[PDB]
């Protein structure tokens, strides 16, 4: 994004600061070391200026006739028509008949060298401690985000858009880290530098500092003007890049159709247009960022010219020594430095606080239900629904009065038009969503007045989307019960028809499924999932019979494996195969939600209507 | 490494004069920024050492001109640098796309529809950012360094060896620090990608994690990844901590030594004090410029790997191309005539097809049924020259398909691929890809023969329903029946249904098949399918197993004498 509506800047920034709080010893040390390394960095050029004065008071002042004090020398400069040279002399510490006093210059530079060494050491140590504290807070922030992710209800992850939480948790924390490191280091250093340099300038002469500080409002106004002018040129670049990426991805994914239907020159023409349009906008944006870079340097150079000329005119009349103006020129450079960075500092700080607002509004949602501490013992699996009524959206209901009687060996099936929300019963059973009224009784107890670990560990699910994480095949199958030896995991991977494809692969049981996977065919992934489910020895199955890229060998393998998984378990099968729907007991059709039918396929075949024409 | 310059020399070639102007303006800007302190030194020598003050005012007038010149040159450099850095990047991503749109899906299957996109979108961005930063921030290092040595030689050539000893020491120290810092930086980036992958895998499977109750096992894994990334970031910052103090220490020790030796030189009437006032500025500016260059130099290996990717794309030569003399017939009949095709993949030893030979008559369908993995989609994609045969012939009623003007062929081909794709817009536009001038009745008949007019008639918008990016707002049957409608619009001579029927309801499957056989009577159809139910209606169903046509003939004769009957029929039914 070019910018972002922050929607709160005081609360968010104070909340982030109190996040940084617990490392208060480290932050105090960082601040004190910064103050020290800045003081010793602004009291250096003053001592170098004293050394330059020691050189000047001797290189001009050894040529005067010896014997005279610095009143008769000045008067002799006057009488010979050198009034301004007389001013210059009367501003010095002349002793006629002298001229380098190199011991004093030696001692002055020896003092400055030690101060510079100490300042370097202090800056290094401050950098180390700042790094330590930034990492110590980022670790805890990420840990908090994770502990939250594992408590949010599924309604949260289902309501959000596609790929939004992943951005809330990945890129926003990086933005926060950048903002924190930048603000501490650069803002603290630059503000303290400006303050110390201003104090030193006031000590030297209160007029050239007037110049150096009257040049500031112009710098800030120019920065504001250029940023205000450049924002509408960043929104255009972001927009045009979005359009270009959209056209590219929709002409790359559908390339066979783009090509085989004729529209191969039209795609090139539209791309040429989008390419020109994104170049013409990237140019403007980059040019204006450029512009804001050296305009502040121009204004700083105007200030520096004014300082140089007026300082020369003041030293040349004996109102300021030469070391003072040398130190002042150094101070002018050090002061005009951060006025060029202010813009980028503000940009990154604003981006970071917007990201922090997003993350802290993620971290303020509500946790699911604080489940009861009672273990569930599903001895048989006789599920009984009791007047359940679900909504999915308070108001319009999806389920109505429902009284499933799922017996131990039963195979309750759900057949209907795909997209009718056929997973509502699945979500109700695993307790991903609470029921608004009713009672789901799993062999006496009800899934609401029991824990969730025990219940969900005594059910077991086999869904449409096969989930495999980065790791071996052995790790994925041991995910079902990660305290069983290779004997049990291999017995599981043999119960499902995995061992065959393991033999086919070069390094079976250590092949990374997603990393360099390549050939698992996404029909063997379903077998890995069935093995993972058969390892956890469930007692009450929830599972769907959908397919993907139907083969023959793998299709028969999946059918037989998922029919031997349902040995005696009570199953809530999302039936998409004729063999299973033929052998069922409480077939349900879902009319966009709304189970409205019933029957054992016999009274449902005599009164078929929707039933037979749907299962045809 | 060797490829980054290979394209960074070729695609910046038109903007040579722009980079020359950028360089000759940066030189002037930096020389003026260095010439301000020497006018200040001339103020202190010719001004406050004698009684002159008019000389101070004149030299102030000179400094005004110098700073105006500097700002003009700096703004010009910014302008031309931006112009060139966007021209290179408007040309790179266009030579990439004009290449990628010449592949043949056998050269595009190697990269993937997302790696291609990122290669032509963000890699060019990463190289263009490097060009921008190397025309606005890296050029100030050599210019300022050499100009500072020359300004010091001119000012007083007895203290320029302070520059000649202070610049190499700083450059060498920073080279050592950078050499030690780069590997841990790349490793930290890899660990960042690792933790992002952990988060993505935890968020995409938040139901499978909550089932199996494996939350305590997913917290430990993330804690491990987090602590590892933190340790790597600390070890990376352990050198950025050093990088700046070394610079400031070199500057300050050089300034102290400057005062000492310059005073020893002033004493013996060989210098003025303005030289002291100027050399401190020379030191500060030069060494800060070198520091900033070393800061920025950490961005190069990323550009190297991105340019490796882009060169990989721009290197793969294309095989399928229009012929030399495009023999063209008046009208493409469509009597496909495959004779002895193999199509061995680029790298493997297993010719997918082998000795394939059969003829589709002028108006009859032909189902190519076989094991999923025996290479039949290869056969379809060979008919419409997406892949190209390695040996054999692919006649289209007389002419080898490697001699036809490919646009003619593709204009006489109605293809329905395996997965359905719909482009962003209105359903009217997607259906407009077929005929390009479609009256409403035409779209309606093509949508009812596709069994898809129901959900596009029962919608408030009607025949303008908003379609998502890849038709993802629809689902399954909707998308495939919209693709079938798009193909039926054209009324081509050859309907190639790649699979096109598997992801469909069997009842509506029979409905659309019969609708076609009613409207597609005078045309050739070729259906590659695994399900046998859609195959009984064929006329010349051919079997394909392990790349051989083992079994040709009507479904009845085939079921009479072939293993296909037993295996496939008894496995399906």
């Amino acid at each position: 994004a070019p910018l972002e509506r922050t929607r709160d800047f005081k609360g968010s920034a104070i909340r982030l600061a109190r996040r940084l709080l617990p490392q208060r010893a480290l932050t105090l040390a960082v601040i004190l070391l910064g103050v020290g390394g800045i003081a010793i960095g602004v009291i250096g050029p003053r001592i170098l200026g004293h050394a330059t004065d020691l050189l000047f008071n001797g290189v001009i002042g050894r040529e005067l006739p010896a014997g005279l004090t610095k009143e008769q020398a000045v008067e002799a400069a006057r009488a010979r028509g050198d009034g301004t040279f007389a001013d210059l002399l009367s501003g010095m510490d002349i002793v006629p008949g002298q001229g380098v006093d190199f011991g004093a210059v030696g001692r002055t530079l020896a003092l400055a060298l030690g101060l510079y060494l100490v300042a370097a050491l202090l800056v290094w140590v401050q950098a180390r401690l700042l790094n330590v504290t930034v990492q110590r807070t980022m670790v805890a922030l990420r840990a908090e985000v994770q502990e939250k992710i594992h408590r949010l209800p599924l309604s949260y992850f289902d309501s959000r858009q596609r790929g939004e939480v992943l951005s809330r948790v990945t890129n926003d924390v990086d933005n926060i880290q950048n903002s924190v490191s930048m603000t501490i280091s650069q803002l603290l250093t630059s503000v303290l530098t400006v303050f110390a340099v201003l104090v030193m300038m006031l000590t030297i002469s209160p007029l050239l500092t007037l110049f150096t500080v009257v040049t500031v409002p112009a710098s800030l106004w120019v920065t504001r003007w250029i940023t205000r002018r450049s924002q509408p040129l960043f929104v255009a670049q972001w927009r045009n890049t979005g359009r270009l990426a959209a056209h590219l991805e929709e002409t790359y994914s559908g390339f066979t159709i783009v090509k085989t239907f004729g529209h191969r020159e039209a795609a090139a023409g539209k791309f040429a247009e989008l390419n020109s349009e994104t170049q013409q906008s990237s140019f403007g944006a980059q040019f204006f960022s450029g512009l804001v870079s050296p305009a502040t340097m121009f204004i700083g150079n105007l200030s520096y010219v004014a300082v140089a000329v007026v300082g020369g005119l003041q030293v040349a009349t004996g109102q300021i020594t030469l070391g003072s103006i040398q130190a002042f020129i150094q101070y002018v450079r050090q002061f005009n430095q951060p006025l060029t960075q202010v813009a980028g500092m503000y940009n990154t700080l604003q981006s970071g606080i917007a990201s922090a607002e997003r993350v802290f509004d993620l971290l303020d949602t509500e946790e699911e239900s604080a489940d009861s501490p009672r273990r569930a013992d599903v001895r048989t699996g006789r599920v009984e629904f009791e007047h359940v009524s679900f909504s999915y959206v308070p108001g319009t209901p999806v389920i109505e009065d429902l009284s499933l009687v799922a017996e131990p060996g039963s195979t309750v099936a759900i057949v209907g038009p795909t997209g009718a929300g056929k997973t509502t019963l699945v979500n109700l059973l695993m307790r991903f969503y609470d029921v608004d009224s009713g009672r789901i009784t799993i062999d006496g107890v009800d899934i609401a007045s029991v824990s969730r670990e025990s219940l969900r560990a005594s059910i077991g699910m086999v869904l449409q989307d096969t989930w495999l994480f980065a790791g071996t095949i052995y790790d994925n199958i041991a995910y079902g019960r990660p305290d069983a030896d290779e004997d049990e995991v291999i017995e599981a991977a043999t119960a499902a028809y995995v061992d065959r494809f393991v033999h086919t692969l070069p390094n079976g049981y250590d092949t990374r499924v997603d990393d360099d996977g390549g050939a698992i065919s996404a029909g063997e992934k379903q077998l890995i999932t069935i093995a993972r489910a058969v390892l956890a020895r469930p007692k009450l199955l929830v599972l769907d019979e959908a397919t993907s890229s139907v083969d023959t060998r793998t299709e028969l393998l999946i059918a037989h494996a998922m029919a031997e998984l349902r040995r005696d378990r009570t199953s809530f099968i999302i039936a998409h195969r004729l063999s299973t729907i033929r052998d069922a007991d409480l077939i349900l059709v879902m009319d966009s939600g709304r189970i409205i039918e019933r029957g054992t396929h016999e009274e449902l075949l005599a009164r078929h209507g929707r039933y037979w024409e749907m299962t045809r | 490494s060797n490829m980054l310059w290979a394209l960074l020399r070729q695609y910046v070639r038109p903007y040579r004069w722009l980079l020359a102007v950028v360089a000759v303006l940066q030189v002037i800007s930096n020389m003026a920024s260095l010439y301000l302190p020497t006018v200040n030194a001339a103020i202190i020598d010719d001004g406050v050492a004698k009684g002159d003050t008019a000389r101070i005012v004149e030299l102030g007038a000179v400094m005004l001109g110098v700073t105006a010149l500097q700002v003009v040159c700096a703004v010009g450099a910014v302008f031309f640098g931006a112009r060139a850095a966007t021209g290179f990047g408007h040309d790179l991503r266009a030579a990439v796309f004009t290449h990628v749109t010449t592949f043949s899906a056998e050269e595009a299957g190697r990269f993937g529809a997302a790696s291609l996109l990122t290669r032509t979108t963000n890699d060019v961005g990463h190289i263009q950012q490097l060009v921008q930063l190397t025309v606005t921030m890296l050029i100030t290092a050599p210019i300022m360094s050499i100009g500072g040595i020359f300004m010091a030689l001119h000012q007083d050539a007895g203290l320029s060896w302070l520059l000649l000893v202070s610049v190499p020491v700083l450059g060498l120290a920073n080279y050592w620090i950078i050499r030690h810092l780069m590997p841990v930086f790349t490793r930290m980036q890899s660990l960042i990608d690792g933790i992002n992958r952990v988060l993505r895998d935890q968020l995409s499977g938040i139901r499978v994690i909550r089932a199996f109750a494996r939350e305590p096992l997913e917290r430990v894994r993330f804690a491990e990844a987090n602590q590892t990334l933190s340790d790597s970031a600390l070890e990376a910052g352990r050198w950025q901590a050093l990088m700046l103090p070394v610079t400031t220490l070199v500057i300050n020790v050089s300034s102290v030594a400057l005062i000492w030796f310059g005073g020893l030189r002033i004493d013996a009437g060989q210098m003025q004090v303005g030289s002291l006032i100027a050399f401190l500025a020379y030191f500060m500016q030069i060494l800060m410029a070198v520091l900033m260059a070393t800061f920025m130099l950490v961005i190069f290996p990323r550009a190297a790997v991105c340019a490796d990717r882009i060169g990989e794309v721009l290197s793969t030569q294309t095989a399928i191309t229009n012929p030399a003399d495009p023999v063209r017939p008046a009208a493409i009949a469509g009597d496909i005539g495959v004779h002895d095709a193999t199509f061995c993949y680029p790298g493997a030893d297993r010719p997918v097809l082998q000795d394939v030979s059969f003829t589709v008559p002028r108006g009859t369908t032909t189902a190519v049924v076989g094991s999923t993995g025996s290479g039949k989609s290869t056969l379809i994609s060979l008919i419409c020259r997406l892949y190209d045969v390695t040996s054999g012939s692919l006649r289209i009623d007389g002419v080898d398909v490697r001699d036809l003007d490919i646009e003619q062929l593709w204009s006489a081909i109605g293809l329905v691929p395996q997965r359905g794709y719909l482009f962003s817009g209105t359903v009217a536009e997607n259906l407009r890809y077929g005929r390009a001038d479609a009256t409403d009745d035409e779209m309606w008949e093509a949508l009812r023969v596709a069994a898809a007019a129901d959900f596009v008639r029962a919608h408030p918008q009607g025949l303008d329903m908003p379609v998502a990016q890849g038709g993802i707002n629809f689902s399954g049957g909707q998308r495939q029946r919209l693709a079938i409608a798009r193909a039926v619009i054209r009324r081509p001579a050859i309907y190639l249904f790649d699979d096109a029927f598997s992801a469909l309801d069997v009842h509506t499957d029979a409905r659309v098949r019969d609708a076609l056989r009613e409207v597609a009577a005078d045309a050739t159809v070729v259906i590659v399918s695994q399900r046998i139910s859609t195959v009984i209606e064929a006329d010349q169903v051919v079997v394909i197993d392990d790349g051989r046509v083992v079994g040709i003939g009507t479904h009845d004769t085939l079921l009479a004498d072939c293993p296909i009957y037993a295996e496939f029929a008894e496995s399906q039914a």
